[PDB]
């Protein structure tokens, strides 16, 4: 039986990575040459060296059947290192969790409150759809006993079963009444913690619920007064996390209602002003309070302390609480949207930041501050940081771009230069998925296709690599080849377009390596439409689509062949189905 | 002595080629 | 090593 | 073609960097680590790396990887044989390659690094012709690299004239799951260690089956080596003439030719192995050996590797001759038998246990590799003719040569 | 330690002055910017002890692009140390004089160079031609200046062969950055010169004297049967540069002889064995042996036709040449190894790595597309693999399937019983469109061909484009085959892709599909499900220009990377 | 309530790990390697906080070793940061100037604690001293 400090430093002694696994290897041979005997003296050093192999990256799948056989033993260390072991190297997804569930049973009304406690800590980490099932009546008697080292765990179970079985929330409504008048902290949190979870799973609960708003507004109160304790008082803030929930459950209740807004008002503002936040503690219950506040009905002065505190925050230096703010924008966005408009300035200049969070909040406040007026002005600054944007922000910065302008699009004109110059500055950043909502969007608008229709033959010969601005340039030459070019059934004088340059680069396209598959089907299917919609140049695509039925490709060579097909054998019937698509929404 | 087959003397041309 | 050293000095 | 010669470490740090031309800044060096650990967590990790338009082409040593950047299109094969040749010098003049010399001894490798190679041009490579113009604890370079013969320092004086030989066999048998053998290869080494006074030019004679035609005696035990590599020291016109091995022998242990022909014969060993590996519940390992060699030939230190499961614990080896014993750090099962008498049968029974948890995923199926090792015995039949040893002084030499017969690539495909 | 390390390199002592140089030389390698010392150690540069000097002379050259104005102060010391009698000490001046990245130290180098140029020494006359050469690439017009072309060409008409290889490198490495004007092509009596030379070169020194003949392009088949008779002896080296240097040169030469005569014959016979042996060298080298042989496979083929055994995959093996054995094994792949290329595959096909899978169902699939004789037996293989319940597996024997019935389905109406129940379930893309499309073209050998496309338009408008694609496509050819089990599934799908699709391309198909079927059914069976064309395979052989500029570039990254020089280089 | 907690050192090593989401061990496997090339690739200046997969990833290492969480998009910030910092002080005061080196060692002494401390993602102690009472109390038992 080796022990956890000599294998560690074993593991430790090891260098190269083929020396540590050899070694690892070596110590798993002999551990699974233990178990094989069924060992029960040294079987915690056993476990210990198991967990740290797993831990260190070495398969235990092995390991078990003894970590079950220790669950049930009698001895605290095996106890102890069987919940560990089932802790972490257990999960729903092992399928052999479900034997498991009779040992909890014979553990949980053990006499012991370290066995009891640890198995309900287990069942709380590792629950599974059917153990918290079977379990759930074993959970509600331990949630109305008086031990306050047990009332936690009890909670903390009820709280996991909930989350893991939505519908056993009904056995927890009568275990739960009368229980905020608990003297320790901890009790409390769990509490305060188990009611905002019934809340925020079903409604029901929350008229239920909603009566203990006073109650909850007195202890939160007799917390704030106490401002001095040796137990939870961290940085001059006494309970940083049981403030923390209370200031949750206030902004999770009375969200729609006048009565719990207008009861916890006094409590908030109180909180808004005699708050030290020189501390991160302070700090955080300051954004707290401030997210309760735009979450629910609060008066308009705590709206004007709420702007000012995040106006305050946002010149902050630090960089957690400038990220801290611009969350709190973002999520006061909708609501008072009048009063963000002041921090414009600092919006612009956070996307300036040094910081990957930072700039990326940023980003996302103004996306989301885009109003029917600054629109137009926002635009140059988008674009600006679309063209000088991180590598991984370019993507995100153009399908913004792109959603702000199909959102509130001063005009279609603009909306459509604003598009194009996004796809032909975006290049390989623009996913293919908003090709589709482009060639929505060019479709419904029929007003705006001539000049829509020269600007993409203009950046389609220029080049070619981009997929979405290719396909997006494809489908527009297949819907608008008759107003692209304009009189070009034979010779005439020197134009942008000819008639024949179309041809060629669509040609160019379906023939370029630079495809994959998708643009090429577009280009194809363009140059079939174009038999009917373009008259000049007949007769000479269906040679390319005779010699393109033969592709590789299995769609694309059945593609060619219908389309050899068709102008081979129903040349009459060819401009019989080349009507224009539906546009819809 | 010695593993992997004792040490034999090398002759110094093929004497019966000339 | 840089190990040794306490996680927070206190 | 490369710019700068560079040596890591398993950490990433550079322990020694020598630049030859200088069109690659030394800062790439940095983002060869993350590119070789993007390319290893990828699959797509090779030797040749390349940092934007500058290759980082260079193969792993023992701890270190020998990374020699370049920009230009220069020869990767030039490269590589720059590298195996600093490997070598670094090992004849270094009895281990690690970072324990990189550190003590870079007062010779800086100068060592310097005169090997200038501009990106390796000019000697002869770690004995080296050893005479740079050492580690400095005279006019010797005459041998500036004269044609760089590889026998002249003036070599000693009390006796011995030349030991070795004659060693790789034998290579690549058997497929079904019983066949596929790749069935025979490597011949002739390795020669001249010790003799001034500069002797060796005439290696062997009964070749080519030799042996031209001479008009093809119709005895001739060897018919499909490739044969000569050393540096042996003149290719001379072989190529008349098939003269006509060379002279370095001063110390070198490689003079290695013969490569295909082998028809069976093999010296037949391993008849089976798996009763139940479903999580046991396994057993029917393995039979059979030596098909002449019984007047032992295979000393026999090691035929049979890889068993690598969650198996608790195993039992019921075996006829020779020590079986399971290490869990190969998870095999190394049938090592010392002296194995030509002809004899081993026979073994395994029996293992495996948990009843199934793995998480396949391991595959290793193959089955023997160590055998029968020396005094020549399997290819090639037998040493003559050695004309010619000296300008004249003295009377003493050549020796030993057959060793062992097993090479001789790995058998597991069901 | 800066202060300290400062006094003990400015004493008097040469004990104190080796430390501190020792010191300075492992601060340097250590990491620790030593640059701004430099000008402490140029006053302790002039020592007897070479110890010393060399590195005072490394520690300038690491530190001379650094410090450029504080180099100004060795100009006297390296013209003081290019006349010292040891020819050791005046090849090291010569090289930290080239080694030194200064603009306005190597004009004054040019005098040292000129005298070391015709230098006595073979050391000292390598070592000028080397110097010549970084001076040019430094400056190629202080070069052409001071004249050293003549002096260049001269050294290889002298004695001293590795000095004579020395210069043919440098004048090599000169011309291959010139703009080709002035070439240093010499006539048949400097490739004779050169020719006997190469037998004394040196290891190093075989390469640089193969490479001039790399650019030589022979004229007569004599001059072509000398060289392939002076490098044959070549291809018996125990360096694998010099045998691929000799095979590359022989290749070459080749485009110039007659097959007619028995020298190509010859040629073609002693190759292969260097071929064999070039493929058991380093596992580093394993890549480049199979990079060339790949270059070369696609020229001469019937050098190693028979050369099938060693093509077989190690169990040691690396990836990078697990991966390389398969395209060469495919590349050599015929109808005589076909039996034994298809029991390599299937032994490949028992790993682990997914990437070594893929790589070898791609390469099944490609030996059976290339010789239809063994279409059965890869349909065969391809089967078993299947009901090996393989998930990446499964997929590559899916998409493999879907390949070979688009080239060969006139046979192949016997495996779509066994592919109707093939674990349908798989989500992947490559497999499930292979799996639409085969099932729409193959509707005929499969009775539930309409139940199984009902799984499969359950999430037709959220599933993928191409797979979306695929599944109209077989509705469509169902529905023109058999309309009376399939005409309401056809009424769905082109109302599922017509309405509720939002795809263009998508669209477009799907109205397509509603106008053909409501204009003429019966001209649907004509112009949809109609006879394609055969599918014009994608040929891996390169293009005749691209093989002749590749042969040139042999054993270089060019090849290697299977790129043209221009397009790799920077 | 925090999805998972992965005590990684500088070098990339990691000293403990907690997941409250059960999730494949290849995909926790590749999860914490991108957690690692994350962190290990961020500045001092990043807020340490991070948005990963839809997941308030906030690293704070207060020696050579950091630290890491996955909160979900529906608490404060700070919260985490002070949750992470009681959770130090309460290993510090626990074991005694508590280093890199009785972390690996002593894995399973702040695993323990861990446990006893947090459940489920969610806070089970709100003070300091009454878990560490608590802890000594149940190591007292044997």
């Amino acid at each position: 039986p080796i022990r956890l400090r000599e294998l560690i430093r074993t593991i430790r002694t090891a260098r190269t990575q083929a020396e540590e696994r050899e070694m690892i290897q070596k110590e798993c041979a002999a551990i699974r040459s233990s178990f094989r005997e069924e060992d029960n003296t040294y079987r915690c050093r056993n476990v210990a060296k198991l967990l740290y192999m797993h831990m260190l990256g070495y398969p235990a799948h092995f390991g078990q059947l003894e970590c079950l056989k220790l669950i049930a033993s009698q001895k605290f260390t095996d106890k102890r290192i069987g919940y560990l072991g089932a802790m972490l190297l257990l999960d729903e997804r092992q399928d052999v969790h479900l034997l498991m569930t009779n040992c909890i049973k014979n553990d949980l009304n053990h006499s012991t409150q370290f066995v009891q406690g640890l198995a309900l800590c287990t069942l709380g980490c590792m629950g599974s759809s059917e153990m918290c099932r079977d379990l759930a009546g074993e959970v509600e008697k331990l949630l109305k006993t008086s031990n306050s080292y047990l009332r936690k765990k009890a909670a903390l179970c009820a709280v996991h079963v909930i989350r893991k079985v939505p519908e056993l929330m009904e056995m927890f409504l009568p275990a739960t009444k009368n229980l905020l008048n608990e003297k320790n902290h901890g009790v409390l949190h769990t509490s305060v913690v188990l009611l905002t979870e019934m809340c925020e799973r079903s409604p029901d609960m929350l008229a239920h619920f909603r009566k203990l708003v006073p109650q909850l507004v007195r202890i939160l109160k007799n917390l704030i007064m106490s401002g001095y304790s040796p137990e939870h008082d961290v940085s001059g803030i006494s309970d940083p996390f049981l403030q923390v929930r209370i200031l949750r459950l206030l902004r999770i209740l009375g969200r729609n209602d006048d009565d719990s807004s207008e009861a916890m008002n006094d409590i908030l503002a109180q909180v808004a002003t005699n708050t030290e936040t020189s501390k991160n503690v302070g700090n955080a219950i300051l954004y707290e309070t401030v997210l309760t506040i735009m979450d629910i009905k609060s008066e308009s002065g705590l709206r004007v302390l709420a702007i000012n505190i995040l106006g305050r925050f946002l010149l902050n230096n630090d960089k957690n609480i400038r990220y801290v703010a611009l969350t709190s924008l973002l999520k006061t966005v909708q609501t008072d949207h009048n009063a963000v408009q002041r921090h414009r300035s600092t919006i612009v200049d956070c996307l300036k930041d040094l910081d990957v969070s930072i700039k990326r909040r940023a980003m996302e406040l103004s996306f989301a501050l885009v109003n029917g007026n600054n629109i137009r002005g926002m635009m140059k600054e988008l674009l600006y940081f679309l063209d000088s944007c991180e590598p991984e922000f370019k993507a995100d910065c153009a399908s913004g771009i792109f959603l702000a302008a199909e959102k509130y699009a001063p005009s279609k004109r603009w909306h459509i230069d604003t598009i194009m110059r996004v796809l032909t500055t975006a290049g390989s950043y623009v996913r293919d998925d908003a090709v589709p909502n482009l060639i929505q969007l060019i479709t419904n608008s029929v007003e705006m296709h001539a000049y829509t229709v020269q600007r993409l033959y203009k950046a389609i010969l220029g080049d070619y690599s981009q997929q979405p601005l290719v396909q997006v340039a494809a489908w527009c030459i297949g819907e608008y080849g008759d107003l692209l070019v304009s009189g070009q059934c034979e010779e005439e004088e020197p134009i942008q377009v000819t008639e024949d340059e179309v041809l060629d680069i669509l040609e160019s396209v379906l023939i370029s390596n630079m495809s994959t598959s998708v643009t090429r089907g577009y280009a194809l299917t363009a140059i079939m439409k174009l038999s009917t919609r373009f008259t000049c140049t007949v007769n000479r695509i269906k040679k390319v689509v005779s010699i393109y039925g033969s592709s590789i490709d299995v769609e694309l060579q059945q593609r060619a062949v219908e389309y050899n097909a068709l102008f081979k054998k129903y040349d009459h019937m060819r401009s019989a189905l080349l009507e224009r698509m539906p546009v819809m929404e | 002595d010695r593993k992997g087959g004792s040490y034999s003397q090398a002759a110094g041309s093929d004497s019966a080629q000339s | 090593k840089g190990e040794n050293t306490s996680l927070l000095h206190p | 073609s490369a710019s700068a010669v560079y040596v890591l470490d398993l950490k990433g740090k550079v322990l020694i960097c020598r630049n030859y031309r200088g069109d690659v800044d030394m800062s790439e060096v940095e983002h060869f680590m993350p590119i070789l650990m993007e390319k290893e967590e990828e699959g797509m990790l090779s030797p040749i790396l390349a940092h934007g338009g500058v290759r980082f082409m260079w193969i792993k040593h023992n701890n270190l990887y020998l990374v020699a950047t370049s920009k230009k299109n220069a020869c990767v094969s030039l490269v590589f044989s720059f590298l195996y040749k600093v490997v070598q010098v670094f090992s004849e003049y270094f009895k281990e390659l690690e970072e324990e010399s990189i550190r003590d001894n870079f007062v010779i490798i800086y100068e060592l690094l310097d005169e090997l190679m200038d501009f990106g041009y390796p000019q000697t490579t002869d770690s004995k012709i080296l050893q005479e113009y740079i050492t580690q604890e400095a005279p006019r370079p010797p005459a041998t690299v500036t004269n044609a013969v760089s590889w026998r320092s002249e003036g070599i004086k000693y009390r006796k004239n011995e030349v030991f030989l070795d004659v060693i066999e790789a034998v290579n048998l690549l058997v497929s799951a079904n019983g066949n053998v596929l790749r069935s290869e025979i490597v011949g080494s002739i390795k020669m260690r001249v010790f003799l006074s001034g500069m002797p030019e060796l005439r290696l004679g062997l009964n070749d089956k080519v030799l042996f035609d031209n001479t008009g005696r093809g119709k005895s035990k001739s060897v018919e080596l499909e490739d044969v590599k000569f050393h540096q020291c042996v003149r290719l016109s001379r072989f190529e003439n008349d098939r003269t091995i006509s060379f002279i022998p370095p001063d110390g242990e070198f490689e003079l030719m290695s013969y490569r022909l295909n082998t028809h014969v069976k093999p010296l060993i037949w391993i008849e192995s089976v798996i009763e590996k139940h479903s999580h519940s046991r396994i057993e390992y029917m393995v039979k050996a059979k030596s098909q060699f002449k019984r007047r030939s032992t295979a000393n230190n026999v090691e035929i590797h049979i890889p068993v499961p690598n969650d198996a614990d608790s195993p039992k080896f019921k075996t006829t001759v020779g020590s079986v014993k399971w290490v869990p750090e190969n998870s095999e099962i190394v049938w090592s038998v010392k002296s194995f008498p030509g002809g004899k049968e081993y026979l073994m029974r395994a029996h293992f246990g495996l948990p009843s948890v199934e793995a998480e995923d396949k391991e595959g199926k290793p193959p089955i590799s023997v160590k055998f090792e029968i020396p005094y015995f020549t399997t290819s039949g090639i037998q040493v003719r003559y050695l004309k040893i010619i000296e300008k002084s004249g003295y009377q030499a003493l050549p020796w040569v030993r057959y060793i017969t062992q097993n090479g690539d001789y790995q058998l495909r597991t069901q | 330690e800066i202060f300290e390390l400062k006094a003990e390199l400015n004493s008097d002592k040469k004990e104190k002055k080796k430390e501190a140089v020792k010191k300075v030389i492992a601060s340097m390698t250590v990491g620790k910017d030593v640059s701004a010392l430099f000008p402490d150690v140029v006053n302790c540069m002039q020592t007897d002890n070479l110890e010393l000097k060399k590195l005072v002379y490394l520690y300038l050259m690491n530190y001379a692009k650094s410090q450029p104005d504080m180099a100004i102060m060795a100009v006297n010391t390296f013209v003081k140390d290019c006349e010292d009698p040891n020819p050791l000490i005046r090849a090291l001046a010569v090289r930290t004089m080239g080694c030194i990245r200064v603009d306005k130290i190597t004009e004054y180098l040019c005098e040292p160079l000129r005298k070391c140029l015709k230098d006595e020494d073979p050391y000292v006359r390598k070592t000028a031609a080397v110097c010549v050469a970084k001076l040019h690439d430094i400056n190629a017009q202080l070069v052409e200046d001071q004249g050293f072309l003549d002096t260049l060409k001269d050294l290889i008409s002298d004695s001293n062969p590795m000095v004579v290889a020395n210069a043919v490198a440098a004048l090599s490495e000169i011309a291959e950055s010139h703009p080709s004007s002035n070439l240093l092509d010499l006539n048949p009596q400097s490739i004779n010169k050169l020719l006997t030379a190469l037998n004394e070169c040196t290891e190093w020194g075989q390469i640089f004297i193969l490479d001039c003949l790399a650019n030589y392009m022979p004229k007569d088949d004599r001059e072509a049967q000398s060289i392939c008779e002076r490098v044959t002896p070549r291809l018996s080296h125990a360096n694998s540069a010099v045998v691929l240097s000799a095979v590359k040169v022989l290749m070459k030469f080749m485009e110039m002889l007659s097959k007619d005569l028995d020298y190509y014959g010859t040629l073609l016979k002693k190759l292969a064995p260097p071929l064999v042996t070039l493929l058991s060298a380093e596992p580093e080298l394993q890549y480049v042996a199979l990079r060339n042989i790949n270059l070369i496979v696609q020229k001469r083929p019937e050098i190693l036709k028979h050369e099938m055994k060693v093509f077989f995959v190690k169990y040691n093996d690396p990836i990078y040449v697990k991966l390389e054995k398969l395209d060469i094994m495919i590349r050599l792949a015929s109808q005589a190894n076909i039996a034994q290329v298809l029991a390599e595959l299937r032994e490949y096909a028992t790993e682990v790595d997914v990437d070594f899978v893929r790589k070898a169902v791609r390469a099944i699939g490609r030996c059976a597309i290339k010789v239809e004789q063994s279409a059965e037996r890869c349909v065969s293989t391809l089967l078993d693999l299947i009901q090996t319940k393989v998930n990446y597996v499964v997929q590559e024997a899916i998409v493999v399937i879907k390949d070979i019935f688009r080239k060969y389905p006139n046979k192949y109406e016997s495996v779509i019983a066994t592919l109707c129940e093939n674990l349908d379930s798989l989500d992947e893309p490559e497999a499930r469109a292979a799996m639409i499309w085969i099932v729409g073209e193959y509707a005929e050998r499969i009775d539930n061909a309409d139940e199984l496309l009902e799984s499969f338009l359950e999430g037709f408008h959220d599933k993928s484009t191409q797979v979306q694609l695929q599944l109209l496509t077989a509705i469509v050819k169902l529905f023109l085959k058999k309309p009376t089990e399939t005409q309401e599934l056809v009424q769905q799908v082109l109302s599922l892709a017509t309405q509720d699709s939002d795809n263009p391309d998508l669209r477009d198909r799907g109205y397509i599909y509603w106008r053909l079927l409501s204009t003429d059914p019966v001209a649907a069976k004509e112009v949809v499900l109609a006879e394609k064309p055969l599918i014009s395979e994608e040929t891996d052989l390169i293009e005749p220009t691209l093989l002749d500029e590749l042969i040139c570039y042999i054993g270089t990254l060019a090849s290697v990377y299977h790129k043209p020089p221009s397009a790799f280089v920077e | 309530m925090i999805h998972f907690i992965l005590l990684f050192s500088r070098q990339g090593k990691l000293r403990l790990q907690k997941w409250y989401i059960t999730l494949p061990d290849k995909e926790r496997k590749k999860i914490t390697r991108e957690i690692v090339q994350i962190i290990l690739s961020r500045g001092h200046r990043t807020s340490s906080f991070v948005d990963w997969k839809e997941l308030k990833l906030v690293y704070k290492r207060y020696a050579s070793l950091y630290f890491c969480c996955a909160i979900e998009n529906q608490d404060n910030e700070l919260l985490t940061l002070e949750i992470v910092h009681r959770y130090v002080e309460l290993l510090d005061k626990y074991f005694g100037n508590v280093c890199e080196l009785d972390i690996i060692f002593n894995f399973e002494k702040a695993y323990f604690i861990l446990d006893e401390f947090i459940i489920g993602g969610e806070i089970q102690e709100t003070s300091k001293k009454i878990a560490v009472k608590a802890i000594e109390d149940s190591d007292m038992l044997q």
